[PDB]
RNA sequence: AGAACUGGCGAUGCGGGAUGAACCGAACGUAGAGUUAAGGUGCCGGAAUACACGCUCAUCAGACACCACAAAAGGUGUUAGUUCAUCUAGACAGCCGGACGGUGGCCAUGGAAGUCGGAAUCCGCUAAGGAGUGUGUAACAACUCACCGGCCGAAUGAACUA
RNA sequence: GCAGUCAAGCGUUCAUAGCGACAUUGCUUUUUGAUUCUUCGAUGUCGGCUCUUCCUAUCAUACCGAAGCAGAAUUCGGUAA
């Protein structure tokens, strides 16, 4: 029953893991049983968000480093108050759906994992600018 | 019974012309001579094959001497024992250099503690503990903690003489 | 005063390095390591140097010193000896008011009759240029 | 099984500072300064920082491993006792004869001195300690305030106030007069 | 007469308390054992009676 | 009070059991030297205030065969042990976060929204959150707890034995 | 003769405020028996009077804890001879 229980557990938390490619890390300090119901609808669309203990979740994730092993680094970000949002759908959107939407006085990003990857969000957030002016000071270091 | 030596004792029914070679049966015995040791063969043989020392043999007793006998070790020790009102099993650690040192703090301890004179005792096993922290009893773990050290408070040191100059101190 | 002061009792602790002084037996007078704890009453020592086989001892037989020296706990007697000499053990343990003593006593009671009458007479001279100071300031 | 180390901590707070000496230990605060004599339980201390004391007892079994605790928290409250403050309230209660309450002296000394208590002719006394302080509340009717640096004396203090006032051959579920604990806390600090 | 938080106060000492079998002593209202040694320390321990 | 076998006392001192017919040791010419028995070795008193591991604190401790009595039954005193169950898939404790939506759920009534009370005890979203453990309001609010989490890191709960 | 353990029952309700069956462990030596060790070339019976001392299983008196203690009165219990 309580082996049960906690066996069905590392059964989803596989599941997401295998069916979404991306992963988001939530910070959700503080944040009320009512505001995570609320960025439960608000992404009700595409992203799943999946919460858990993290001593479960550690040890889930090392068991599973036969098959599916980057999540070996995803290990180093589940502490403190933690929880998983798994989407196929993309990046910022979804990240903007998180941060922002249901805040009060919120919940935050952690890390993301993309494809065996870890930025750690203030990547994503980025002006098109930096980007721009990088393929042209190189242009004009060409030139 | 006193300071213990473990024997290796070995012995045997007598061959019969219907079984010559009958099988041969081994224990480890702690006792202070071997007189004792034989004696406590034949007790447990008794008590375990239809067997007297009128019918048997003992074949072998040699004394089994301790491989490593400066090394620590934390032994795991078994014990049924007699108290006034009936019988029972116990489990308890002692920390050694040796089985025949643990042993014999073992009887001190059953005699202290639970009041179990020698006849009362039998040793179920003995065993080194490989991996520390299978070590089960607090009053051993406490031991083997890292960088482990304390004081000796409130020394008294004996005195050759009646009389003394000095008022003594306790220092250490 | 200001500060919280608390004067705290400084001892001999019983731990891996410790030197010990042995009291009684056949390795008396000789100095070995504590290499490891058995309980609070016993303890392996070792003391290659002085030539006392490493052996569980009870406390109780020994007495620790104010020395202690770096040594990995468990380490076997030629590892004990390589660093008791690296610490230079005897060195310190030679310098100090504890060991001279033991020296003092032990020559003293090595004089002989003629050498005990010497000491008189020289004491005999010694005070009498004591009495003569112990007089003038 | 014995000990081999047990050991508790003691925060000092800003302000103040403790000094031992043979377990003779002084606490000085804001509000004045207590001592306490520890000679009587074989701790030792250790002052780890300004901030920080710790106390230990080295192979001991339970019984005095019991005692650590308990000298933790004594010198606990001498800290408390110094930076804080106690106070204690107590209130008088009765069915019909009004307790009248009040302090008296005699060769500079002062007394608690309670009169018509259940109707009795006679006058109790009870000298107020040193160090701790009586008041009256200004706007809780029959209230009575010991306040001071010692728990331990405003405590017995306020003891010694209500084991006066007892009631003596009457049922004391019916009779329930007296004066009682009603709050204890601190001087400082809200209430 | 006596407001019934005065009452109450009066109480805590006067009544809610339990009470020894064996030796009567006046104990804690939650305790487990009598704190007395004539009586053996014992674990026979009853409710202080309320009034009518 | 009366039988069985043996050994004793009686008929027998001696050494031990303080004392003592019968127990323990040992049986007896006059003595010297040595060694022991049973029993002892803080002091009375000849002989270690010897060595070693524990256990015990008694406002009625305990202290040696025969022997100079103590039981049923009890103890959250302290010791060591047993069995069952919980716990590295993170328990127990401590501090700290969350404790939500249908929804003021139906009765009933001056008003009763989880908490006078009758009768029910369902779902959702959950990692979790009772149609509610209490505190509180006129009734809501507010607080609380059950429940789940963060931190910590190896123990925890119960029943028993002597 | 005196005191416990268990707790079915009594006690409007409620085992244990006060009690307490069936059973069961004890204590005492002012009951009475059982025995026949001492004394039958002697140890002067019963009761009272007088007088001292001791025990405590406490009737009164001191201070307490319980209650089916409202008050008064009682009853249970402690330290107490
Ligand atoms: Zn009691």
């Amino acid at each position: 029953g309580i082996r049960e229980k906690k066996a069905e557990y590392f059964a989803k938390l596989r599941e997401y893991l295998e069916e979404y490619k991306s992963l988001f890390v939530v910070g959700v300090d503080n944040v009320s049983s009512q505001q995570m119901h609320e960025v439960r609808k608000e992404l009700r669309g595409r992203a799943v968000v999946l919460m858990g203990k993290n001593t479960m979740v550690r040890r889930a994730i090392r068991g599973f480093l036969s098959d599916l092993p980057d999540f070996e680094k995803l290990l180093p970000f589940v502490k403190g108050n933690v929880g998983f949002v798994f989407t196929n759908e993309p990046l910022t959107e979804i990240k903007n759906v998180i941060v922002s939407n249901r805040v009060a006085a919120g919940l935050t990003v952690v890390q993301v994992y993309d494809n065996g990857q870890v930025f750690p969000s203030s990547i994503l957030d980025i002006t098109d600018e930096e980007l721009v002016s990088h393929f042209v000071s190189a242009v004009s270091t060409i030139a | 019974m006193a300071h213990f030596k473990e024997y290796q004792v070995i012995g045997r029914r007598l061959p019969t012309e219907s079984v010559p070679e009958p099988k041969l049966f081994r224990m480890r015995i702690f006792a202070s001579n071997e007189v004792i040791a034989k004696s406590r063969y034949w007790y447990f043989l008794q008590k375990l094959h239809k067997v007297k020392k009128a019918s048997g043999e003992i074949v072998s007793i040699n004394q089994i001497n301790e491989a490593h006998p400066t090394k620590v070790k934390n032994f795991g020790v078994w014990v049924r024992y007699d108290s006034r009102s009936g019988t029972h099993n116990m489990y308890k650690e002692i920390r050694d250099v040796s089985r025949v040192a643990a042993v014999e703090t073992l009887y001190q301890d059953m005699a202290a503690r639970h009041r179990a004179r020698f006849r009362s005792i039998h040793i179920l096993k003995v065993a080194e503990i490989e991996k520390t922290a299978d070590v089960k009893r607090q009053y051993v773990k406490q031991f083997l903690t890292k960088d482990l050290k304390f004081p000796l408070p409130h020394r008294v040191q004996k005195s050759t003489k009646t009389f003394s100059y000095k008022r003594p101190s306790t220092f250490y | 005063s200001t500060d919280s002061i608390v004067k705290a009792s400084n001892w001999r602790l019983v731990e891996v390095g410790r030197v010990v002084l042995i009291k009684k037996g056949q390795s008396a007078g000789k100095l070995a390591a504590i290499v490891e704890i058995i309980d609070q009453k016993k303890v392996l020592i070792d003391g290659p140097k002085a030539g006392v086989p490493r052996q569980a001892i009870n406390l109780g037989q020994v007495v620790l010193t104010p020395l202690t020296f770096a040594l990995p706990r468990g380490a076997r007697t030629a590892t004990v000896s390589k660093k008791w000499a690296a610490a230079a053990v005897c060195e310190k343990w030679a310098a100090s008011s504890w060991a001279k003593k033991i020296a003092q006593r032990e020559r003293r009671a090595a004089l002989t009759d003629f050498e005990r009458f010497q000491v008189m007479v020289l004491r005999k001279q010694k005070r009498y240029t004591v009495k003569k100071a112990l007089a003038k300031a | 099984m014995k000990y081999i180390q047990t050991e508790q901590q003691i925060e000092v707070p800003e302000g103040v500072t403790v000094s031992i000496k043979s377990r003779i230990v002084k606490v000085v605060g804001p509000r004045g300064t207590l001592t306490k004599n520890l000679k009587h339980i074989d701790v030792t201390f250790t002052k780890v920082n300004n901030q920080l004391i710790k106390v230990a007892v080295h192979n001991g079994g339970r019984k005095h491993v019991a005692a650590l605790r308990t000298v933790k928290s004594l010198v606990d409250n001498m800290i408390t006792g110094v930076t804080k403050g106690y106070k204690y309230k107590m209130r008088y209660v009765y069915a019909h004869f009004p307790i009248n309450v009040n302090i008296v002296e005699k060769d500079g000394a002062k007394f608690i001195e309670v009169r018509n208590f259940l109707g009795d002719k006679k006058i109790r006394n009870v000298p107020v300690r040193d160090g701790v302080t009586i008041e009256f509340s200004t706007n809780v009717k029959d209230e009575i305030v010991l306040s001071g640096n010692s728990v331990e004396d405003v405590s017995q203090n306020a003891a010694d106030l209500q084991q006066i006032c007892r009631v003596r051959n009457k049922d004391i579920r019916k009779f329930l007069d007296g004066i009682y604990v009603s709050h204890k806390g601190f001087i400082t600090e809200d209430l | 007469i006596i407001e019934p938080s005065l009452k109450a106060l009066a109480s805590k000492y006067n009544c809610d308390k339990s009470v020894c079998r064996k030796c009567y002593a006046r104990l804690p209202p939650r305790a487990t054992n009598c704190r007395k040694r004539k009586c053996g320390h014992t674990n026979q321990l009853r409710p202080k009676k309320k009034l009518k």
